[PDB]
RNA sequence: GUGUAGUAUCUGUUC
RNA sequence: GAACAGAUACUGACACAGUCCCUUU
């Protein structure tokens, strides 16, 4: 018949009971926010720009091997637990870009030719934007 | 020849395994990934207001002989 | 490794040893024998490592000059998560060449 | 009769012809071994085998075939087990490596077909046989039998013989076994010491002497056995042996020594110390011991007794030092090999634990003298600890003595050994800097050595060159580089082919150290000159001329016309057959070099036209070339050149370029999901059943592709693939069977298991058996990795009214 | 079509609590396992406002953690066993305010599989091994000894591997200087799939085997088989050597036994039950927590029923043999899945759901008016509630 | 050029 | 399609001069 299709997967590791897509802070954008049996609150915000993007996406697939997690899990493999991740990024090892060691993280702006004070604010324009 | 990679595992089936102990190890493997897990536990002591110690001793008492008697 | 079907390994608990290699087995996985991408180090289990067996190549047992590494292509498929990859079988065609080259000199 | 007859032409036929009739007389006694049976086959091999007029061939096939057919009769080889190992023993005791290893798992095999009561029954008229021949190799192969089904089984005999009181011949028979079992197993008895402590304990007291001595070698060999720990079960031995070591004098006591020696090692600091100021005496009353075997045994427990860490080194240093370095430096000893390696070895030990300092000044004024043993003897020692230790306690006095020492051992030299080489290379890589002031002589004292004498010790000068350019270089020198090179570019002609390898590699290291555009010979000059040494039959000079071909073209592609590229290109099509794997990797990457220099059209029709040759071995070679041109190059700019050949109706072409893809897709790695589209329809070309080669080759492009794409969320492309792939399970060949298991293992951990799953579940219960089996091996396959993420993916079945299969506990509401 | 994931809120559901001096000095900080977030947080006795000091993802499942300090140091040590096929040894550096990796070894496949460790984590006493066991089949034990460096280093495993068996609770006895003691409730399945008649789980009950860890010879061999008679379902550690003798407690149904290894009787005491229950008479009784408070002068073992109420424990024994088991009344909270107790009266209790608090001891209850109860009277048990006199309520998170 | 396994394709005789 | 016997091709980045890793009454 008419089998639809997925276009998205993705792994919390905890109990989802409730979903809503509504706007947050006023004067802002439509965000999905969503809540845990646990107690987490998080949110799924959408990119704007290819830019971005990418840049992200760079800083993600660099983290990945450069900032391995503490319990030594793959953290990719811990993600696709299920399916495969499609077309999600991981928040959370980007914003463990702060509490890095300073030569790792001028290593690191060095690789991705930027400069540590641009990326942290490149990272926080976000959480500003859809908070 | 190359085969002990399957033979040095518990609950490896083979040519003549029969249904009762393929789900007997299904039900004994969903068990211990229950027992593993803390939000799929949490999701049971929601739904039944007992607490996680009296789930957790059902679980390990359910484990003997599930999926009833065998034949 | 694998073009060898009369090649059994070990498999048993890993330990603390460093698998070495020799000059001509420097840049070749333990398992798949790829060139690409070495990752992570390979361990062997206590008893493959005693005696006469310290330092020894994994799969021809020669002199130990190189260490051992995992291709990208194992870690992925999880592969390395196994007993220790040496190989306990003598091989039946390095007995042959030897006798070969005995018997023509 | 028939059988016999039988047995007889084929093993004529083993024996006599072409290897191919060998084998296939090997595939049908393995295919009909469940009938020839055991009585007359053993009954016409065992005449043949025991005559002494057997090679080493007939033996091998006949151990080879024997070892085949030992499976293939679980039961059935019980009778004739004496008349075996009566056989098997000699062959085992001779004292080769291979016979003896290869005896020893056939006897394992035995056993292990065999049982304790079996064996037991064969074995015991032998015990108290009285030649020593026959004893000693009838305790290896109780050893080896023991070893076999476990020790534990074996441990209440070894009791009960060693308990007895008839003769000597069984105790040291039993004694003899222990002592093989200890020596063979290693560690793997830790667990089982006092069964053998228990047996041995009651034989260190006995009047005569042979059973005490070898009770104190298996106490020795169980020690050295358990060398980390085991102090808490041996602590009831160490009476016995001091009051030997106070009583007996000779062998017995070279015996006792050896034994207090590996058991000193095994327990604290303080008990250590204590002992070893005890046996002081006895060291130095037995240095001046006559005997060589005696001198090698008191090295290996001075050695041992210096291994630990609970002796203090001054005490050490103001003990041994005097007396061992004026009785264990002579030249008598040293004519004999074993002698001088154990010195040597023991040397080396005691450098490293009291230092390096005073033993080298104490050892430097040797070098004086006329010997070339003793020369090389004492330049092994300096080069082993400065390999060792290091070059930070040395001062300015000594720093001139070792530098004038072996200047001099240079100057005087005719054996033809590499260790002078190494030591020498050793030595000044362990200096550094500091043999700055020296670098002018050595090198005119090489170069005097180089250009005398029929060139023969040339390579020897190269050796030395291409040692010694890392400290030259980081000596800050240019001219001297500069004439070494020019040097070598003159002497660039020798007809010899070792000579010529050993300069190219010279001139390889050169070029590797200092600048190619500041060589002071041109590099558009050494080219025309480089370029007809690559045409030689010698395996050195080949691969030093190709590293340095590669080298010059990777780090000098600005000074070099497209014509002598042509050329060099065209020499290389040529030179791949070479053997070596090692200069074919390099010719590879040069390939990949070259055409990163320059543009990927001229060189990739070149490649592409050497694909019929007919040989197998260089076609692979060719294809990896072809991928690592197309990895160093743009990925898309060689898609449009390698699609249009598929066309071509042989068969050896479309092979060469599905490897190409997949050694492509293999190295390009997470960049391959652009290419994606190109190559679908040549899969579903390739995936159709036309020939199993073509099906292999498919299946290892996609095990590569869906690898290599993995966690990009790819899975619409690769979900078509599969409906294609699946159906290549039905074959009976091993090669596409691996392959098509590697590509369903690769595809996992790309597309998720539920669709293998979902694929599996329909034929897992077929009544048939074959496909039974086929569809068991898949499911265990997924079923080993990845077995958590199962339990949401498997389906409902519903019960029966005796049993439940519902899982109730999913389907809770909230 | 590309999403980013965002975090607000962070975990707040407690599941371990391991209690020690983390940080080398002499003031207590607690260890809080979220379930996949692991947080470092330390109480203040002036003021009583709980501050979290660290907090880093993890990016896993953590199933069990556990704290311990060598014979010597004064630094306590974090083993955290996790769903990976590795276990992972923490440290906590205060100036740094990061955890830092120092050992890692692997022994298996990742995730969470019936045979692969990391459930069960024991830990002896001292601090001279561990052992980490699976649900079936698969025991491992390591020794972490210390080299001359001031620093620690571990061995190989060891193999304990016992074929089809199932594990319930493991934990570490203590000896006093000899060769460790591990105690677990083993249980056998194999006759369970021979019996065709349907008589498989009656008349089948569990076992209790200590494993001996020889240092010696190094390996680990089964030594004693102790069958039970009722259904117990975890351990309580019991301070041997000079303080108490060496033993453990068995929780069951309505039951609480001591055990020990030698000429030592099995004893057992019935669970105090409350006046008058609002609950089925058949339904049975278990404990849910426990704790220790070793302190120098004397040792009392706290306990937690279903319905929420603090015992007192109290071991009246003899230098070598035991008398009775004196229980008594201590107070009332809300069911509570781990909690330790702390010095200076500071009492942390984890709730299973809702509000965590903190309860500072103002009373020791020694000796209270409420009459206590023993194994030495004859024939059930009970006892009337009161209001919260013993704890005062001072912060809740 | 040689050897070490596996597979495929064409033939003498016989069901 | 079961066999006793012959010939021709293909596949496995398969291997090719190792001198020694040696060992008691
Ligand atoms: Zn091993
Ligand atoms: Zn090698
Ligand atoms: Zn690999």
């Amino acid at each position: 018949s008419q089998k639809a299709e997925v276009i998205m997967n993705y792994h919390v590791g905890e109990t989802v009971l409730s979903l809503q897509k509504t706007t947050l802070i006023p004067g802002g954008s439509e965000s999905l926010v969503y809540t845990t049996l646990s107690g987490g609150i998080g949110i799924l915000v959408p990119f704007t720009s290819h830019e971005d993007h990418d840049f992200f996406q760079h800083v993600e697939m660099h983290l990945r091997s450069e900032h391995p997690p503490l319990c030594g899990r793959d953290h990719l493999s811990f993600r696709s637990y299920y399916f495969p991740v499609k077309n999600v990024i991981d928040g959370d090892l980007c914003e463990q870009f702060n509490s890095m060691e300073p030569n790792k993280q001028k290593n690191v702006s060095e690789e991705l030719d930027r400069t540590p004070p641009e990326v942290s604010k490149k990272l926080e324009d976000i959480r500003t934007r859809y908070a | 020849q190359l085969e002990h990679l399957q033979s040095k595992y518990i609950g490896t089936g083979h040519a003549d395994t029969t249904k009762w102990e393929w789900l007997v190890n299904q039900h004994r493997d969903s068990y211990c990934s229950y027992m593993g897990h803390f939000d799929l536990l949490n999701y049971f002591a929601i739904a039944e207001n007992e607490s996680k110690a009296r789930v957790r001793f059902n679980l390990m008492e359910k484990m003997l002989q599930p999926c009833g008697p065998p034949a | 490794a694998k073009h060898h079907p009369d090649l059994i390994f070990c498999r048993k608990q890993a330990g603390v040893a460093i698998g070495r290699l020799c000059e001509k087995c420097d840049g070749k996985c333990v398992i798949c024998d790829s060139y690409v991408r070495p990752c992570t180090l390979v361990r062997i289990c206590d008893e493959c490592n005693y005696g006469s067996y310290q330092g020894r190549c994994v799969i021809c047992g020669g002199p130990g000059v190189s260490d051992a590494y995992y291709c990208k292509e194992c870690t992925i498929q999880e592969k390395d998560r196994d007993g220790c990859p040496k190989i306990v079988n003598l091989g039946s065609s390095k007995t042959d060449l030897f006798y070969e080259r005995k018997k023509y000199g | 009769e028939q059988k016999e007859r039988k047995i007889m032409k084929l093993l004529l036929k083993i024996k006599n012809g072409t290897p191919p009739m060998r084998k296939a007389a090997l595939r049908q006694i393995t295919d009909k071994a469940r009938e020839f049976g055991a009585g007359p086959l053993f009954n016409q091999i065992l005449p043949l085998l025991m005559s002494p007029t057997l090679e080493d061939q007939e033996r091998h096939l006949l151990v080879k075939v024997i070892d085949r057919i030992l499976y293939k009769l679980d039961d059935l080889v019980r009778p004739y087990v004496h008349k075996i190992l009566v056989v098997i023993e000699p062959l085992l005791i001779d004292e080769d490596y291979y016979a003896r290893v290869e005896g020893r798992e056939i006897i394992s095999n035995l056993a292990k077909a065999a049982g304790l009561a079996t064996m037991i029954s064969t074995m015991r008229p032998d015990i108290d046989n009285m030649d020593e021949y026959v004893r000693n190799t009838t305790a290896r192969a109780f050893a080896v039998v023991a070893s076999a089904l476990g020790i534990p089984s074996l441990l209440p005999f070894l009791k009960a013989v060693c308990k007895s009181k008839k003769s000597w011949q069984a105790r040291h028979t039993g004694i003899k076994i222990v002592q093989q079992i200890a020596i063979l197993m290693g560690c793997a008895i830790l667990p089982h010491l006092r069964s053998l402590v228990e047996i041995i304990e009651h034989g260190l007291v006995d009047e005569q002497q042979k059973v005490r001595t070898i009770s104190a070698l298996a106490i020795a060999a169980l020690a050295e056995a358990a060398t980390p720990y085991g102090i808490e079960s041996f602590d009831s031995v160490l009476k016995p042996l001091w009051k030997g070591i106070r009583q007996h004098r000779g062998k017995g006591l070279a015996a006792f020594l050896k034994a207090i020696g590996y058991l000193i090692p095994l327990m604290d600091a303080e008990y250590a110390n204590y002992y070893t100021r005890e046996v002081m005496l006895i060291l130095i009353r037995e240095f001046q011991s006559p005997d060589e075997e005696m001198k090698k045994i008191v090295l290996k427990v001075v050695k041992q007794c210096c291994g630990t860490d609970g002796v203090e080194a001054n005490y050490i240093k103001t003990e041994i030092l005097p007396p061992f370095f004026k009785h264990f430096w002579q030249h008598r000893m040293a004519l004999d090999r074993r002698n001088y390696r154990q010195l040597v070895d023991t040397t080396v030990e005691l450098a490293n634990k009291v230092g390096a300092a005073e033993i080298i000044s104490r050892i430097v004024d040797d070098l004086k003298d006329e010997a070339e043993q003793y020369r090389k003897m004492v330049m092994e020692t300096i080069e082993k600890i400065m390999g060792n230790l290091g070059a930070a306690d040395i001062d300015h006095k000594l720093e001139e003595q070792l530098i004038d020492g072996i200047l001099y051992a240079f100057q005087e030299q005719t054996t033809e050994d590499s260790v002078m080489l190494n030591g020498f290379g050793t030595v000044v890589n362990a200096l550094g800097k500091r043999v700055k002031p020296y670098l002018p002589q050595i090198c005119g004292t090489v170069l005097w050595r180089l250009n005398n004498k029929s060139a023969k010790v040339r390579q020897q000068a190269a050796d030395l060159i291409s040692r010694t350019a890392v400290v030259m270089k980081t000596c800050q020198e240019e001219k001297l580089m500069g004439h070494l090179g020019v040097v070598l570019y003159e002497y660039l002609g020798e007809e010899y082919p070792e000579v010529l390898g050993s300069i190219l590699g010279a001139l390889k290291a050169i070029v590797n150290v200092i600048g190619m555009h500041k060589m002071t010979p041109p590099i558009k000059d050494l080219l025309p000159r480089l370029t007809p040494i690559l045409k030689n039959r010698h395996e050195k000079v080949q691969e030093n001329c190709i590293d340095l071909v590669g080298r010059i073209a990777d780090r000098g592609a600005e000074y070099v016309s497209a014509r002598e590229w042509m050329r060099i290109c065209f020499e290389l099509l040529e030179l791949l057959k070479a053997h070596k794997k090692a200069i074919r990797r390099a010719t590879v990457n040069t390939f990949g070099y070259i055409a990163k220099a320059i543009g990927p059209h001229d060189v990739l029709a070149t490649l592409l036209n050497n694909l019929k040759v007919q040989e197998r071995q260089n076609r692979v070679c060719t294809t990896v070339a072809i991928a690592i041109v197309a990895e160093t190059c743009s990925p898309f700019t060689v898609l449009p050149a390698l699609m249009n050949e598929y066309r071509v109706p042989e068969l050896n072409v479309q092979n060469g370029v599905l490897k190409s893809l997949s050694f492509l897709f293999e190295y390009i790695g997470e960049m391959g999901k652009d290419y994606i589209y190109a190559v679908t329809p040549l899969l579903e070309d390739a995936l159709m059943d036309r020939d199993l080669v073509h099906r292999q080759t498919a299946s290892a492009v996609v095990q590569h592709m869906s690898l290599g794409v993995y966690g990009f969320g790819c899975e619409d492309s690769l979900n078509h693939l599969l409906n294609y792939v699946w159906p290549n399970v039905f074959e009976t060949s091993p090669h596409v069977i691996q392959a098509v298991m590697g590509a369903l293992e690769g595809l996992r951990v790309a597309i998720g298991p539920c669709r293998m799953l979902q694929y599996c579940l329909q034929g897992l219960f077929h009544p048939a058996r074959k496909v039974r089996d086929v569809y068991w091996k898949i499911y265990n396959s997924i079923y080993i990795g990845s077995q958590d993420a199962l339990i949401a993916h498997y389906p409902r079945i519903y019960n029966d009214d005796k049993n439940t299969y519902i899982r109730y506990e999913l389907d809770y509401i909230l | 079509m590309f999403l980013y994931n965002l975090t607000l809120q962070r975990a707040t559901g407690i599941s371990f609590a391991i209690h020690g001096n983390f940080s080398g000095t002499k003031q207590q900080e607690i260890v809080v396992s979220r379930g996949k977030i692991l947080e470092l947080l330390r109480p203040d006795p002036n003021t009583g406002k709980v501050h979290t000091l660290l907090t880093v993802e993890v990016f896993g499942v953590i199933r069990s953690l556990m704290a311990f300090r060598l014979t010597g140091g004064t630094k306590d040590y974090i083993v955290v066993g996790s769903d990976s096929g590795r276990i992972v040894i923490l440290e906590y550096q205060p100036s740094k305010n990061m955890f830092e990796k120092i050992h890692q070894e692997t022994f298996g496949k990742s995730g969470c599989r019936r045979i692969v460790p990391g459930q069960f984590l024991a830990v002896d006493p001292k601090g001279r091994a561990v052992m980490i066991s699976a649900i079936e089949k698969q025991k491992l034990v390591y020794i972490l000894n210390r080299d001359a460096a001031a620093r620690l280093t571990i061995s190989s495993p060891l193999e304990a591997h016992k074929a089809n068996t199932l594990v319930y609770h493991v934990v570490g006895v203590d000896v006093g200087f000899e060769n460790p003691m591990f105690a677990c409730l083993e249980m056998d399945y194999e006759e369970a799939d021979n019996d065709p008649t349907g008589e498989a789980a009656a008349n089948t009950q569990q076992t209790l085997t200590f494993y001996e860890l020889d240092l010696g010879l190094n390996h680990v061999v089964r030594k004693y088989s102790e069958p039970l008679e009722e259904h117990g379902n975890f351990l309580i550690t019991v301070p041997g050597g000079s303080d108490g003798p060496s033993g453990v407690l068995i929780c069951s149904e309505n039951y609480i036994t001591y055990k020990n290894f030698g000429d030592q009787p099995d004893i057992r005491c019935p669970i105090p039950r409350r006046r008058n229950d609002l609950d089925d008479p058949e339904r049975g009784m278990i404990f849910v927590c426990s704790a220790t408070h070793k302190t120098k002068s004397m040792f009392f073992f706290l306990a937690q029923t279903e319905q929420g109420d603090i015992f007192k424990i109290t071991l009246e024994t003899d230098e070598d043999m035991v008398t009775e088991i004196r229980l008594k009344y201590f107070d009332t909270v809300p069911v509570a899945a781990a909690m330790c107790v702390l010095k200076t009266g500071f009492l942390f209790v984890a709730s299973e759901f809702g509000n965590h608090y903190l309860y500072q001891i103002a009373h020791l209850g020694d000796d209270d008016e409420e009459p206590e109860f023993s194994s030495a009277m004859p024939l059930t048990f009970f006892f009337q509630p009161r209001p919260l006199k013993n704890l005062v309520l001072v912060d809740e998170l």
